[PDB]
RNA sequence: UAUAUAUAUAUAUAUAUAUAUAUAUAUAUAUAUAUAUAUAUAUAUAUAUAUA
RNA sequence: UAUAUAUAUAUAUAUAUAUAUAUAUAUAUAUAUAUAUAUAUAUAUAUAUAUA
């Protein structure tokens, strides 16, 4: 039967090391498992080559100017017979920034009762974030509506995360 | 269409139309130059242009090429049958219809539209050999055709 | 024979190709070497073929279709199966007493059908035959079906243009075979040095992984110059997906010629699938595929002669000067070109050197030259099988110092090929055998007086014959000797 | 200059009523003079010394016949072909590129 | 059809301003066609005869332009309406401003 | 013939030529029964072969 | 009545009961929905297009067709030759509706050369000296047309007169082809929408359906697709398939006025309650598939928040795979297994799909499934079905029932699909593991394995050269780096040619001459160089294999020999466009996945071939009973016994060349190859099968090896 | 030309069949609302058991 | 006092079944209108046969 609950921890095959996150396990496999100089060709230098290749992998980029270089393309008569997609119309909210709930407010039930009031208690969606700490972030077309859109967007996580990948 | 196919529009309210279908010459000039940059400047670039235009030309034209009247007017010339050379045969051996319906003619016309990119030249083989004399009849006929 | 595959010493790396165009891949501009030369040559020829109102002339179209039909043929059973498989109910004319396997018979069945419906049948089995030889392994006859022969038309056309417009087909026009006689005589004269070359097995060495893929890509690209929507020989234009750009893939129309290439490349990559049914052996028919080119008749000479010329030209002008050592050899190797120094037909080829001034080239340089050529052929898996003996071997003709030498052993007085367990012939045919037999003894210069005497004796025996009904009567007859005089015997 | 095209021959606007072969077009003039010149060549002394006059009489004859054929092409070049080019220039995927 | 078209015209008279009968678009000759093309000439004859039956106020102009179209070449008159030409399809005129 | 005469122009050409030929050969009285090479007989040659 | 013009996609199912289903099967889910559509698209028009396809350019064809009204009320009425045709007007005098003179009629009867006079002046007569558009222009008038040739386009073509005049003037199949048109008409109805394959002027009430897939290359009108698409694009007339399900049409996704949250939209709920006792108890050639958009997410941050994540589009995954696994939309399933690998069902979805792209753009990506990427995905959610249509499977990637070989790069997940999938059911016979051929089998056969021998030869080289080669292969920018890599390639080529080829050639029957073989290889060259008569399919999977094999550490080589071998095979492979391996998987396993959806039990079959007892005894075999022995070559499944028996009377024109050794290793060979399309599409075959005696107890002792030939005959079994 | 017979076409009438539309009745399906029953989940109360 | 399990009661949510109301679709029956086909009768026209 298909699983429905994520693993509580992740396991490497031989090191018996258990990890709370698969990312941590991934790094352990990425680094610690891969020195192992024991064969006729398991040299340290190739281990570095493999290690570099592992770190350098990214196969889900929209733009890839590195590999697009030297893509000499010949002019074709039929190719230019498409026309650009000019008509794109949106019925959603003309906005590109989102208010966030970066730190949720605590649910007090024994002491400090009444200091907090969630609109959910009245079955209402609040018009503003009601977290302990609220941030403004850039998430293009977060309220878009009507059709698919251009297909490339900018989405930044709250500053509690790295957000490095955007740059 | 050079004012052919004249047409007009009705006269009534058209509230919310939008037809973004146009651009300035500078845009066209820029695109044309860009188009010229993305090609191999050898014959490979020119050939599709000339070929396409030539096909369009042959597609729509009232002119019809037919050599029957010319030959009919040529073969009716009387000459002695006791001679060893009949220049009529020499002529008709030339002007050989290769069955391509004279692609060269339309090819030459199309080349004019893109003369700034490609030039049509007379084939080297279609020349009289420099070793010949004017009295060598095939050479003389060749020179005549080149002149024409 | 077909268990051989060429060994390439420097294969084209996979990274040397563009994105697919549905089946084919174009060659990256950055790639150089002989492959680049081959690619450009075929591409250029394809361009010239592309725009050519010589075709679409209805008369010319008739010539091509008519060229496909002969009294012989094969693979008819495979044809009937494949089309019946696809639900196509072909007509039959058995009461008209004509062999089904004849290429004529299958052609008649096809006449009504829309051509595109038949496309699935090109990937069908091909029968085979064998013809024995006097001084070598037996030859092979691999007749394609009419549909396959039709599809491969662009390959032939481009090859013809390459031949007729570069080195004038090296005598493959075959107008009268005697044009090679003065050629070899001149090639064997003292002032000239000649080298005999020939591909070890051109039929077995031409293949898709190296050769045909390049040709298919070049032809497909070479046909790009032309109306994308222009059916050719009933093959309409179609839509194919272009994946050259990983960021902007799409689909665009391609002309019928390109569609032919798309299927043709698919067939070549799949490899030919032959079915052997030898009668001399007992109950052992089977089928197995191979990359060996059919090469059953003169229709193959065009392709091999074109590739033969191309590789030789690149070797002379590029590879050899960059690689040879002797300065004198470089001096004489330059100022040399195929159109006035090299001829070929299929695998066979002749290379003659420019007249060394009142002198002859050092055998040392010759050895250096011949060695480098062997390595050059080894690069892309061609065993060149060259030799240097100051003689002329071309199309089985032998000349020594401008004198022709008839190799009589190749025409044995008693020997005759028979490719079937039964002779399957009737008595009067023996007369024609005698006539043909006598002429060889004239073509080859034998003692004309004694040869004539022997010939008449042969005629006398042949002059008489008989026959018996399967159950009934016998019959007999014989000719007066004056017949043979009329037939051409003094 | 934009929206203009150059043309190796002289040109005219499209005719009004029905067409017909003419003999004052530039091309027709070029043909006639060319033929006239070669006829003069054939009768030059250089040919007379070597070419039998009967054949010479024939050769000038056939050249004369060619000069008299009522072809339509010269008219078409001067009057109708430019229109076809002018229209098609707006149709081809690549606009004309002239010098 | 019991000549229903004929009766429709008469009926439309009593309801003009709510619905107008017009000469069917296909009835006109091709404006590029010449007067010599006899079927076109007969079409103009029919249109001219049937003109007054229709309730369209622009029928007079349309009838006139039909003949003018066929006579474009032999009778090159000037039409003082910007954006229009003697070769314009007759059925297109309509609005009074382009009379 | 159908395989040979894929189009119609060739068939029209051959038919016209054959019709004119026999008409001329008989009327001009050159001869009759002249087996002149013509496309209509090419399928016949194929069948015989 | 809004019209939607439709151009079929790559593998559009045509023999389907309703053309509508191949468009998007969701439209058939509700009666309230399916009642809103008409179809038209008649067969006679289809045949005409099939013919004219080879004789008109796209622009001409579009220009000709675009004016035709929806229900074609006109007919083309072929006239017989004048000598034949003239008699008709006198056989029925009132039929001389043009009233051609009797004198002229019998003058024609007398003439050796009956002229066209009988045709002359007949209104709307179309001589052979006419063109396609001439017909189409008259088609717009709706009245019937009289023609003098069969090659016509736009209207059904039927005889004007009884067949007696056309007989002799035409031949049997020609006389046959017009029969449906002789009584052509059928009504067309005024529902809300009407689909059509016939093009039309795009406008306010006509729309172009966009499916986001490649056209049917064989379909004659696919060439019109670019011009049509661009014209629609410039006026915003494209319709995504989902728009059809809404009550009112609009081009767009996520509209304001509709949440698009209804059972109709959920393509995963495939249901089949209705029945008609039809012979297709199931048509196992028609397969419903879906294109889905799935959102992928990584671990949350230290405060429970999560990154925006990325959504990708998976193409043409078979729907029954998801349904049988109880997959549901809007559920965030865990993506990663305990060991960090993907959960099996996701891998199956990827393997059987055609392509994976970024959701918005059209860039295809090869997904990684190892520990390479940082912040790797741990959760997956399917969001919506972009399309959901049935597709024809019969004989598409592979052609012969005998066997087929699939080539994949080293490191593919073939083990999962061949083991886990049948194990996930393990109740219905899918295949026999003894019949599937692992690509590594022959390499493992040599006494020192091919890998060991390659390693042993390889180490003789200087280590630095090897190190340089490995780095160059990994580093993409290292163009050629001839020295290091070429040296290794020479060793690889020399060894492989030396040892692998004869060993491969020695296993010929094992690859093909079994019941039904599924085989894997690292390159087509592995087979072509050995002359093995088996179809080879050059497949590809939408996952990065290089990184994948970099995680397999327990091998003979320390993960470095593997990449070397991988590069060598890829270099060895022939340059050609490879296909998605999912299509082949769909052809093989697809039909089986629909088994649990069935309502009635299956019925087994086979095509046993006889074996005379004489040769068996002559070969020293000890056998009881006189009746000839018979052997099961291949078993099949159906469910309607009635039609199944009705289809069992065909005599296959394919003999079997049975061969069996004394060790009871049994082999089969079909002298005429058995093609899959010849199998009636109501059947169902196992992925692999092994030939065996139908009754092993008949034999009492195996003598020597045996061979014989026999016919083939489908038969029932109990 | 006139009469009689037969065939075909057109018009009108009558009958029969089929299709489409509208009205009325009945049945079934789907959706929405309300009531009743059962199952599952969650919360609260009470009882009993076990652990702390 | 808290947690867990089991039983009972009450509340809320979801699913299924049944009843009632409203809307939509389909099928069947009856009535009316329109179209098409076939048969019969009458009239007119045309063709053919026979008689004068
Ligand atoms: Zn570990």
């Amino acid at each position: 039967v298909t699983p429905i609950v994520n693993p509580s921890s992740y396991v490497c095959n031989v090191c018996n090391a258990r990890f709370s996150t698969m990312s941590a396990l991934s790094e352990h496999l990425r680094s610690d498992h891969r020195d192992d100089a024991s064969t006729l060709l398991a040299t340290p230098m190739i281990n570095n080559a493999i290690r570099s290749f592992l770190t350098a992998w990214d196969g889900i980029r929209i733009l890839s100017p590195d590999v697009s270089s030297k893509h000499l393309s010949a002019y074709l008569d039929s190719a230019v017979a498409n026309g650009p997609e000019l008509i794109v119309e949106d019925t959603g909210l003309c906005t590109s920034f989102m208010l966030l709930d970066n730190i949720p407010s605590a649910h007090l039930t024994k002491e400090l009762i009444g200091f907090t009031w969630f609109m959910q208690m009245y079955q209402m969606t609040p018009p503003l974030p009601e977290g302990a700490v609220n941030r403004i972030v850039c998430m293009t077309n977060w309220a878009s509506l009507g059709d698919e859109g251009r297909g490339l967007e900018v989405r930044l996580p709250p500053p509690t995360d790295s957000s490095v990948h955007a740059y | 269409a050079n004012n052919l196919l004249n047409s007009t529009i009705p006269i009534s309210l058209r509230p919310t139309i939008l037809c973004p279908w146009f651009a300035s010459s500078e845009d066209l000039r820029l695109q044309q130059v860009m188009h010229l940059v993305n090609i191999s400047s050898n014959t490979a670039a020119a050939l599709p242009l000339v070929e396409a235009l030539s096909t369009l030309l042959r597609s729509v034209t009232p002119l019809v090429l037919d050599p029957t009247v010319l030959t009919n007017a040529i073969t009716t010339i009387s000459e002695s049958t006791t001679q060893t050379i009949s220049p009529i045969s020499e002529i008709l051996r030339l002007l050989q219809p290769m069955g391509n319906d004279y692609a060269a003619f339309w090819k030459c016309i199309a080349s004019w539209a893109y003369n700034g990119l490609v030039t049509t030249v007379l084939s080297e083989d279609a020349f009289p050999d420099s070793s010949q004399s004017i009295t060598h009849l095939p050479s003389m006929w060749k020179c005549l055709f080149l002149t024409l | 024979e077909y268990s051989q595959v060429p060994d390439i010493k420097d294969p084209i790396p996979p990274s040397a190709w563009t994105g697919p165009i549905g089946n084919v891949r174009y060659l990256l501009p950055s790639v150089q070497g002989p492959a680049r030369h081959l690619y450009d040559t075929w591409r250029a020829a394809a361009r010239q073929i592309a725009q050519d109102p010589q075709w679409h002339d209805p008369l010319n179209q008739a010539i091509m279709r008519a060229q496909y039909v002969t009294a012989r043929g094969g693979s008819s059973a495979s044809l009937k199966f494949a089309l019946k498989v696809t639900g196509i109910v072909l007509p039959e004319y058995d009461d008209s007493k004509v062999k089904k396997s004849s290429k004529i018979y299958q052609a008649a069945q096809i006449a009504r059908i829309a051509f595109m419906l038949l496309i699935a049948a090109i990937h069908a089995e091909v029968t085979m035959g064998i013809r024995n030889q006097v001084q070598r392994r037996a030859r092979s006859i691999m007749p394609l079906n009419v549909i396959q022969q039709a599809i491969s038309a662009p390959h032939t056309l481009v090859a013809n243009y390459i031949n007729k417009h570069m080195n004038l087909s090296t005598t493959s026009g075959s107008v009268v075979t005697d044009k090679v006689i003065p050629l070899i005589l001149y090639a064997s004269t003292p002032p000239n040095t000649v080298v005999n070359v020939d591909i070890k097995a051109c039929d077995a060495s031409i293949t898709y992984n190296y050769f045909l893929s390049v040709i298919c890509g070049a032809m497909h690209e070479g046909f790009e110059v032309g109306n994308a929507d222009a059916a050719f020989m009933g093959v309409p234009s179609t839509i194919v997906s272009d994946r050259r750009s990983s960021v902007a893939p799409y689909s665009r129309p391609i002309s019928g010629l390109q569609t032919m290439v798309q299927h043709l490349a698919d067939l070549y990559a799949a490899g030919f699938r032959y079915s052997v049914s030898d009668a001399f052996s007992s109950g052992n028919k089977f089928s197995f595929p191979t990359s060996t080119f059919p090469s059953g008749s003169t229709a193959t000479s065009t392709e091999h002669t074109a590739n033969n010329s191309t590789m030789m030209e690149y070797f002379l002008n590029v590879h050899a000067p960059s690689h040879v050592k002797s300065a004198s050899l470089k001096r004489i190797l330059t100022d040399m070109t195929i159109q006035r120094n090299y001829v070929c037909q299929g695998d066979d080829g002749i290379l003659l050197l420019p007249h060394e001034a009142a002198s002859k080239i050092s055998a040392d340089d010759m050895n250096e030259l011949l060695t480098c050529l062997r390595d050059y052929g080894q690069l892309f898996g061609w065993n060149y099988d060259i030799d240097w003996s100051d003689t002329a071997e071309y199309l089985k003709l032998y000349a020594l110092m401008g004198c022709r030498i008839p190799n009589t052993s190749r025409h044995p007085p008693v020997g005759k090929e028979y490719a079937a367990p039964q002779t399957d012939e009737i008595w009067p045919s023996l007369i024609d055998i005698v006539i043909g037999h006598h002429l060889n003894g004239v073509t080859d210069v034998l003692n004309w007086r004694e040869w004539l005497r022997f010939s008449w004796a042969f005629a006398c025996y042949s002059s008489r014959g008989g026959y018996t009904n399967p159950k009934g009567q016998s019959f007999s007859a014989q000719y007066p000797w004056w017949t043979f005089v009329y037939l051409g015997i003094p | 200059p934009p929206n203009r095209m150059v043309y190796p021959w002289p040109n005219q606007p499209l005719p009004r009523l029905t067409v017909a072969p003419t003999y004052d077009s530039a091309m027709s003039n070029w043909i006639s003079t060319t033929i006239a010149f070669f006829i003069r060549v054939v009768n030059s002394v250089n040919m007379t010394a070597t070419v039998n006059d009967l054949t010479r009489r024939t050769m000038t004859g056939v050249m004369t016949a060619m000069r008299q054929v009522k072809t339509m092409t010269p008219f078409y070049i001067q009057h109708m072909c430019p229109t076809e080019l002018s229209v098609l220039a707006s149709v081809t995927v690549t606009p004309p590129f002239q010098v | 059809n019991d000549y229903a078209a004929f009766w429709k015209c008469i009926a439309s008279w009593a309801y003009n301003g709510l619905v107008t009968t017009v000469l069917s678009e296909d009835a006109f000759p091709d404006s590029s066609q010449s007067i010599t093309h006899l079927p076109s000439m007969w079409k103009c004859l029919f249109l001219t005869l049937a003109g007054p039956m229709t309730s369209d106020p622009h029928s007079p102009v349309k009838v006139f332009m039909a003949l003018a179209n066929l006579l474009a070449q032999p009778e090159p008159i000037a039409i003082g309406v910007p954006g229009m030409h003697q070769t314009t399809p007759a059925s297109q005129f309509s609005h009074p401003g382009v009379w | 013939t159908e395989y040979l005469f894929y189009d119609s122009a060739l068939k029209a050409r051959v038919m016209k030529g054959r019709y004119n030929w026999e008409r001329l050969s008989s009327s001009l009285s050159l001869n009759v029964g002249s087996r002149v090479p013509s496309l209509f007989d090419v399928p016949g040659k194929w069948v015989a072969a | 009545m809004i019209t939607i013009v439709v151009i079929p996609t790559a593998h559009f199912s045509w023999t389907d009961t309703n053309f509508l289903n191949s468009v998007d099967y969701r439209l058939t889910s509700q009666p309230k929905i399916r009642d809103r559509f008409a179809v038209y698209a008649p067969g006679w028009l289809r045949r005409q297009l099939d013919e004219f396809s080879a004789s008109l350019t796209a622009s001409e064809l579009l220009q000709a067709l675009q004016t035709i009204p929806i229900p074609v009320k006109a007919r083309c009425l072929l006239l017989p030759k004048p000598k034949r045709f003239a008699q008709w007007l006198l056989d029925v005098p009132s039929a001389n509706i043009w009233h051609i003179p009797v004198t002229t009629l019998r003058a024609t009867v007398a003439s050796k050369h009956p002229s066209s006079d009988v045709y002359n002046y007949i209104p709307d007569h179309v001589p052979p000296s006419a063109e396609f558009d001439t017909v189409t222009r008259r088609v717009a008038a709706g009245r019937d047309i009289y023609v003098r040739s069969t090659k016509v386009l736009g209207a059904p073509l039927c005889l004007a007169a009884p067949a007696k005049y056309y007989a002799g003037y035409l031949s049997t199949h020609q006389l046959d082809g017009v029969y449906p048109d002789n009584w052509a008409p059928d009504n067309f109805h005024k529902r809300e929408f009407c689909l059509t394959i016939l093009p039309s002027l795009l406008g306010p009430r006509t729309f172009l359906l966009d499916v986001d897939a490649d056209r049917d290359a064989s379909y004659p009108l696919s060439v019109l697709w670019p011009q049509l698409r661009v014209l629609a694009l410039k006026s915003r007339l494209l319709l995504p398939p989902v728009a059809l399900l809404r009550r009112v049409v609009d081009p767009g996704l996520k509209p304001t006025w509709s949440a698009d949250s209804d059972a109709a939209f959920r393509a995963l709920r495939l249901s089949r309650p209705s029945s008609a006792s039809k012979p297709t108890g199931f048509d196992f050639s028609a397969l419903p598939v879906v294109d889905i958009i799935c959102l992928f997410e990584s671990e949350p941050d230290d405060h429970g928040r999560v990154a925006p994540g990325t959504r990708l589009t998976i193409h043409s995954v078979p729907t029954d795979l998801l349904t049988s696994l109880s997959i549901q939309e809007g559920v965030r399933y865990p993506l990663r297994q305990e060991s960090g690998m993907f959960v099996p069902w996701v891998l199956l979805a990827l393997l059987m799909s055609d392509d994976v792209t970024i959701s918005g753009t059209r860039r295809s990506v090869k997904l990684e499934t190892a520990h390479a990427s940082a912040r790797p995905f741990v959760h997956i959610t399917v969001e919506r079905c972009a399309s959901a249509r049935v597709v024809d499977v019969r004989g598409s990637p592979a052609m012969y029932a005998n066997a087929v070989c699939l080539t994949l790069p080293k490191g593919s997940y073939k083990s999962t699909i061949i083991d886990t999938l049948p194990a996930m059911f393990s109740d219905l016979s899918i295949l026999e593991q003894a019949a599937v051929i692992d690509s590594d089998a022959l390499g493992d056969s040599l006494r020192p394995s091919f890998e060991t021998q390659f390693l042993e030869r390889l180490e003789n080289l200087d280590p630095k050269l090897l190190d340089r080669a490995v780095a160059s292969i990994l580093s993409p920018a290292s163009d050629t780096s001839d020295d290091a890599v070429t040296t290794v390639l020479d060793v690889f080529n020399a060894l492989y040619r030396e040892v692998m080829t004869p060993a491969q050639r020695s296993r010929l029957p094992l690859l093909t001459q079994q019941g039904r073989v599924l085989a894997f290889a690292h390159s087509d060259y592995e087979l072509l160089s050995a002359n093995i008569p088996i179809q080879v399919v050059r497949g590809s999977i939408p996952i990065d294999h290089v990184v994948n094999l970099l995680a397999r550490r327990n091998r003979v080589g320390g993960t470095a020999l593997q990449v070397l071998l991988d590069y060598c095979y890829r270099t060895q492979a022939s340059p050609l466009a490879p296909t998605p391996a999912g299509r082949l998987y769909k052809q093989l396993f697809g039909p089986w996945l629909m088994v649990p959806r069935l309502s009635d039990p299956l019925i087994k079959l086979r095509l046993v071939a006889s074996a005379p007892a004489k040769v068996l005894r002559a070969a020293g075999w000890t056998i009881d009973g006189d009746p000839p022995l018979e052997v099961s070559c291949l078993c099949a499944y159906v469910t309607d016994r009635a039609m199944a028996a009705a289809l069992i009377e065909r005599r296959l024109d394919s003999r079997a060349l049975v061969n069996v050794g004394g060790d009871q290793l049994m082999f089969v060979e079909y002298a005429p190859p058995l093609p899959l399309v010849s199998i009636p599409r109501t059947f169902l075959l196992p992925v692999t099968y092994v030939v065996h005696w139908v009754s092993p107890q008949r034999v009492l002792l195996n003598g020597g090896n045996v061979s014989f030939t026999s016919g083939l005959e489908w038969t029932f079994d109990d």
